[PDB]
Parts: C-alpha cells; structure tokens; sequence
C-alpha cells in the first residue's frame, strides 16, 4: 500500500482531470487499512457526493516549509552573479483571509539543503528539498 | 510609529513610499531629493508649504541591477505637477540618459496645479520632450495607480508599456462634466476611462492587475527580461532546462481536418522554457498573441496567430499590436520568433471605412525594417498578402521552416479555380478544386522555389530554434542612412 | 564603521581643524599619495583609492590661511583636475572656503586670469564627480569648487553647513543703507539664522540630500560604483582656449 501511496503522488497528469484524488483518499482511509471491506463500501463512506479528506497540522506545516524552500530556490535563480541573498523571513498563510499566519525562516546552506526554523534566533532542523 | 498614513489606509489604499518599498530590494532605496517647496506666492498659496512637494524620486535596485523611479503622492495637493515637481523628474530622466539605466514611474496625479498658471504647462512640455528624445534609448515603463486626467495622460502614452490597477484607477483626456456640458450624456468616470475600457476597447493599457502587491510582484518579473540600455546586450540567465528535452507532443497538435480549430499555445509552450511566458495585452485582439519568453536562458519575443479566435485572421487592432511589439523588440536587440497561421484579412465595409490599408501596412513596415535575427515557422497555412506580411523569407529573414502538412498558395482553391476557368463546363468544382488543392496547396512548390529552408518534423522545432538562435548571436546588419523613417501613421 | 566624523567639525565658527581628519577615514587605509605637499598648503591634491579603485582628491584646508583660494592654489588644482580628467579618473572634492584672498598684490599679479583656470578645469571635465560641503561656501568660491550647476553628478552637505552669497555683515550692510544704529545685533544674528544654513540651498535644489557625517563612505562608494559607466561628450572643437 505504501508503495501505491507514494506512486500515486509521482504520476504527473496535465491537460485533463482524473480521479487520482479518490484513489488516494480511499487508500489512505484507516477503514481500508483495517483489513476487510465490503461491496457497498464506497457509498457507505461517501454519502453526499465526494469530499476529499483534509490535512493534519504537521502535514500543513511541512507543506509550508517546502513552499518556503521552493520560493527561495526559485528566487535565487533570477539574481545576477554573487549579488544574491541567502536568508529571509516569510509569512505563509493559505486562504484568501490569511488563515493561520505562520512565520517561517530559511537559510539555504547548500544547493539542496536549508535550515528552516520558526524565525531568527530559533532552533533549526536542516531538512532537504530536491527540485 | 505609523503616523499620518492611517488616513490613507482607511480608504483601502496604499501610499507612494509603501509602493516604492515594495518594488525595490529590501534596503537599497536612496531617496534623491526630499526638502523642496513650491515657491508659488499666489492665490493664498504662500502658506501650507510641503517638504517633499508631492514627489518621491530615488534610485533603488532590482535583482542586483540598478533602476530609477518616481512616484506621485495623492495626499499632497492631489498630486498636481508644477514648475518645481517636474524639475526632479527631468533631472532623473537626464541622469538615466547619461547612464544606461531605465526609468519606471507610478502615476497618481489628479491633474495640473492651477495656482501656478502656465508653469504647469512648461513642466509638462519638458517631460514630454524628455520622453520623446529618450524613447528607444532606455526602456520606459509606466503604471497607473490612481486617477490620471487632463493633459498629463500623454506622457504615459509615449512610454513603451502602460499597466493599470483594477479597482481604483482610470485615465482619460477630458472629464465627464464637459461631456455632459456639450453632448448631454451622463457617464461615470469608470464607464468613461476605467481599466476595462482601456484593456478591451481603446488598446492603450498593456495589462491589468488585481492589487498593488501583485502589480509590484509581476513588475519585478517583467523587469527581469529587459536589457539595461540601448547598447547593452540581451540578458542571459542560468537555467537547468536544456535543448535536448523531448517534445514529441507537437506531432499531434494540428488536426487532420482543415476546418477544425486548435490552440496555438499548445505549440508555443513546448518550445520555450517552462513557466517563462509573459503575455502582453491578453484581453485585446485575441486573434494574435504577443509577449516575452526565454529560449535556453535568453529572452526572446513571441508573435503568433491563433486560429481559436476568428480563424486567426489579421485585422486593424492585431496589426497595431504586432507592429508596436516588433518595433520595441527591434529597438533593443531582442530576437523575434513567429508562428504563422493566417487565411487572409478580415473582410468587411467597416474595415475599409476604418482604414485597413494604413493599419495593415504598419506590421509589414515593422517586419521589414527590423534587423534582429528572425525565425519563422509555418504550421498550417499562409495565403495572399498575409504570407508576405508575417515575416516572409524575402524580407531579409534569417531562417524559415514549415511543417509537413503546411499550405502556401496565392488564395483559396475556390477562387483560383474560378479565375482559371471563366465559363468552363458546369460541375467543374469536383474535378478541379480537389486537383488544384492537391497539386499546389502544399509546401512542395514553395520549397521548390526556395522560400522555406527545409521541411521538418514538428518534434525538432526546439532543436532547430536553439541551434539557429545560438548561431545568429552576432549578426550585424545596417539600413541606409536616414534621419528617420516615415512609417504609415 | 566611521563614526569619528561626527565630531571633527568644531561647534565654534572661528576655530580651525585639519581636513586630513576628514580625508583619511573615507579612503582606504594607508592609500594617500600627496602631490606638491610643500606648495600652496591651503589646498590638498593627490591620489587615493576608494574600494580598490584609484580616485583623485582635491580639498581645502582651513588650517592654513582659513582655506582661502589664491593664485597658486588655483594653478595647482587646475593642473590636477586637467590631468585626472584626461585619463578618466573619478574626482572627489571637499569644500570649505570663505572666498578669495584680498590684496593689491593679487590684482597686480592677475587673480582674474588664474582663478578662472580652476573653474575652466572643473566645468570642462566629464568624469564622475562627487562633492561634499562640510562647513561653508561663499560667493564665487562656491561656484568654482565643483558646484552642482557645472554638470556635477551628486552633491552632499553636512548638517551644519552654510551656503550664502557672502558673510552676514556685508549682506546686512547692503540690505539696510542708513537703518537705525545698533542694527548689528538684531539683524546680523537673524540673517545668519535664516539664510546661513543649508535649508535654503536644499529648497532650491542645489544639494541632493543632507546627510549624517557617518554615512560619507557608504554614499561615496555607492555613487562611485553606480557612476562607473557614464558617457558624456562636449561639442566638437579642435581644442579649447583656456585662460593662460
Ligand atoms: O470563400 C468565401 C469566403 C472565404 C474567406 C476565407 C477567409 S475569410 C477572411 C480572409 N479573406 C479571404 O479572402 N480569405 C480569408
Ligand atoms: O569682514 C571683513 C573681512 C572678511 C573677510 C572674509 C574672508 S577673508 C578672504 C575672503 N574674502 C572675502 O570677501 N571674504 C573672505
């Protein structure tokens, strides 16, 4: 299953819609991983239309961190020669109303390594992003 | 400390200094002049002097490259110009003329300052002359953040590109009060000169943005494309994308039926680098696309027809749009890449009553006068004078290519069959139109004459374009000596 | 960090100071090569480096003769400016002048010819120029020492500067012919307060900005880096006709 989970996310499809979200949500459901299912499983678990499951706090935090890293990496490309920055303090907030402003730092110690933290003078984790 | 700007933000609007701070780098703005007064002494203006005098001019720095800018201030006197406001702008433009640096201005003026008399006209004239002289020397970009009325509208017009903000901006020559006075019609300011009107109807505005923040964010991206001056070379940026990336999806873009339509962006996007298109005038004359893009890390100019809208037929507005884009691109040594799909010109009385002859000649003049490297690709068809206009090989074109299902003919098969057989026996349609289209509506004849270099598979377009654009990097061509041309206005 | 420049200028207008205390912090360490050190000591000329590039230095000195322009100083500065411009070398000047040296010997020796040489050299030059007014600039001396109107690139002043037509006494005398006696006390002070300050010259637009003395190195490096590629040309001539 884990393999499928991972393999679903690496399938790049552009130009038309698909049902990969439904497959992902069905596989990730703890009912499906319980061990047994039924033939009325789908409509039993999807009474009104279809609604994809949401994200937990840590997943949304990780998405924020990766977004900040990507922003910094693409920003450094446009600068000329060595006149480029290496650290910022960003304020990420999804939604049109800035729901949950989360301050973020970034350091870009190498080509594919950062020092993400809460802000300046905050403990750093040194994750990795390759894009 | 957030003093004196609470009144501004309460109206859901930003300040000039905040806009300047958002545009440039975090700490690289050096305000030039800050303690200047109007010295008017008329109509009870001897009092209420202001330190900044309603203008903010500085130098700044974007992406490590220098810039010059100025911003109007709406709080102070409504942003009106004077004998003294225009002096700062003139000094900035003169300095940016000595050094090869561009100029960007954020217009917010409410009109002229009446209390100065004709001195406002003097300042306007000086700014107009500087814009006229320095156009083609340094790129000029203008953004309109608020009201812009009176005769001040003309200086943004001479500038290369004008952008507009959606909710709280407008521009026109004469106010609606005079329109009501003379004609008797009641029209609001937005109905007269709103951003939508200039985006779709008049064709003056080159774009529209939803917010000031987005305006700055994308203005930086636009600035990343431009060359610094007239004599400086085209910028080249590092990029991980490579010319060996596979593009085989182009083999299927063109439908096998001649009456079905397709989107030209499906051809434009694969050739250029990923996520590197900046469309210019997206909502005006949609049958033609113009903008900037990068090919192997160097900025180029894109001009292509679109059979999605009106069968990709040339027109007045499309001609003006393409002509302006080509002229600007050539003025600053930027390569041009074109994609051709045209059945001809739009037929109609309104067209001749509006002067198609003048307007359609502008694109041809711009294409013929240009001396930058050109690359042309004929995908499906090219008929009549439209084939000549859209950068044909005879107009000193560098390299021309065609796709295996193209067609290059004098006109459609029906008209040729009609003219070639006056009173030939009836039913001549079936056994003559098919034969003529088979024999002469194909790139074989044009290739025999030598009008296309080679017939290529659609999968090799990126390879060919990168090769040619790399080889043509150092072409030196010059026109005969002239004081200047005489373009059909 | 150069914060020692905040204290170089004394708070009294009649006390003297050494201009080298202003010259040395701005340029790089141990990089001054004085030219003609023992002749016309009221003016200093030489070569120096700013951020690794050679520049030309021309500054007055209130230590010697109140920093007053003269014949010999004019010749020295004119030759230095002409040589520096001939070979595309940036020029940086520091201004502190009360005027020209008064005396019969001066007119009997041709001050009119010699003082025009420095003005000609400053006006003819096309290299980037930077000017800093520390304390004062009066009369034609302000015009001669690379004023903004002579196609100067950037001009700066310090917060206690003074730019006026002449001293307060002469202006008060000419502005009130036979005004009631004791006019000295309540007129000279007022005129010096109102017009012997950089506010009026900044209002007219003759100085770009009024800066803290601690930012001089930053401003000079920024301007000299930006001005690296200026291209200016004079009208066509076989050659000039300088006042010999
Ligand atoms: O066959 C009759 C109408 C054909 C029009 C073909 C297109 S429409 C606009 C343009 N002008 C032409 O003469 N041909 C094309
Ligand atoms: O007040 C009387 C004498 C003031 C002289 C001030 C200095 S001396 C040389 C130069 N020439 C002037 O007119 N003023 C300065």
């Amino acid at each position: 299953i884990g393999r499928m989970e991972k393999a679903l996310d690496e399938y790049v499809i552009r130009g038309l819609r698909h049902n990969i979200c439904l497959l992902r949500d069905v596989v990730t459901e703890p009912r499906y991983r319980s061990g047994s299912i039924t033939t009325n499983y789908l409509q039993e678990q999807y009474p009104n239309g279809f609604k994809k499951a949401e994200l937990t706090a840590e997943e949304m935090q990780l998405m924020y961190e990766v977004a900040a890293c990507v922003h910094l990496k693409r920003e450094r490309l446009h600068y000329t020669q060595g006149t480029a920055p290496s650290e910022r303090q960003l304020y990420l907030s999804v939604g049109a109303g800035q729901e949950g402003e989360t301050p973020v730092y970034v350091r870009y110690l190498d080509d594919s390594h950062f020092e993400i933290g809460a802000s300046k003078h905050g403990p750093f984790r040194k994750m990795e992003v390759v894009w | 400390p957030t003093a004196a700007e609470d009144l501004r933000h309460k109206k859901k609007r930003l300040t000039a200094m905040e806009r300047v701070q958002l545009f440039c780098d975090p700490g690289t703005f050096r305000e030039r002049d800050a303690l200047v007064e109007h010295e008017c002494h008329n109509f009870g203006m001897e009092k209420r002097k202001v330190p900044g005098d309603g203008f903010i001019t500085g130098t700044g720095k974007v992406f490590g490259r220098p810039v010059f800018l100025f911003s109007h201030d709406f709080t102070v006197f409504g942003g009106s110009l004077s004998r003294t406001n225009a002096a700062k702008v003139v000094r900035i433009m003169e300095e940016a003329a000595k050094i090869g640096v561009p100029v960007i201005g954020f217009n917010d003026s409410g009109g002229a300052r009446i209390h100065e008399g004709v001195d406002s006209l003097a300042g306007y004239a000086d700014i107009f002359l500087r814009n006229t002289l320095f156009s083609g020397v340094i790129p000029q970009i203008s953004v309109i953040m608020g009201p812009c009325a009176g005769g001040a509208v003309y200086s943004p017009a001479i500038t290369d590109f004008t952008f507009m903000v959606e909710t709280s901006s407008y521009m026109f020559v004469t106010g609606p009060e005079v329109v009501s006075a003379v004609g008797g019609k009641l029209v609001t300011k937005d109905e007269l000169g709103g951003p939508h009107v200039h985006a779709t109807k008049s064709g003056v505005s080159a774009g529209t943005f939803p917010n000031d923040i987005v305006a700055m964010a994308q203005l930086r991206r636009l600035y990343s494309y431009l060359p610094l001056s007239n004599r400086d070379p085209v910028p080249v940026l590092p990029t991980a994308d490579e010319r060996y990336r596979d593009v085989s999806s182009l083999n299927t873009v063109v439908p096998t039926e001649v009456k079905e339509a397709y989107d030209m962006r499906d051809v434009i996007y694969p050739v250029i680098d990923h996520d590197s298109f900046f469309e210019i005038q997206p909502q005006f004359a949609k049958n033609i696309i113009c903008g900037f893009a990068r090919v192997e890390g160097r900025s180029v100019c894109i001009i292509a027809n679109q059979p999605k809208v009106q069968a990709g037929v040339l027109d007045i507005d499309s001609s003006v749009k393409g002509a302006r884009m080509v002229r600007f691109a050539d003025a600053f040594n930027i390569p041009i890449i074109t994609f051709v799909d045209v059945p001809g010109f739009l037929p109609g009385v309104q067209q001749e009553y509006g002067g198609i002859i003048r307007h359609g000649a502008k694109l041809l003049y711009a294409y013929a006068e240009a001396t930058v490297p050109k690359v042309t690709i004929i995908t499906r068809k090219a008929y009549g004078g439209a084939y000549d206009v859209m950068s044909s090989k005879h107009l000193r074109g560098d390299s021309n290519y065609a796709w295996p299902h193209a067609e290059i003919a004098v006109m459609g098969a029906a008209g040729a069959c009609k003219l070639l057989y006056s009173k030939e026996t009836a039913e001549q349609q079936a056994q003559r139109i098919a034969d003529y289209e088979k024999t002469f509506c194909t790139p074989l004849s044009a290739a025999r004459k030598g009008f296309v270099d080679a017939v290529i598979d659609p999968s090799e377009t990126r390879m060919r374009v990168c090769e040619d654009l790399e080889r043509l990097a150092r072409k030196q061509l010059q026109n005969p000596w002239k004081k200047h041309g005489n373009i059909p206005l």
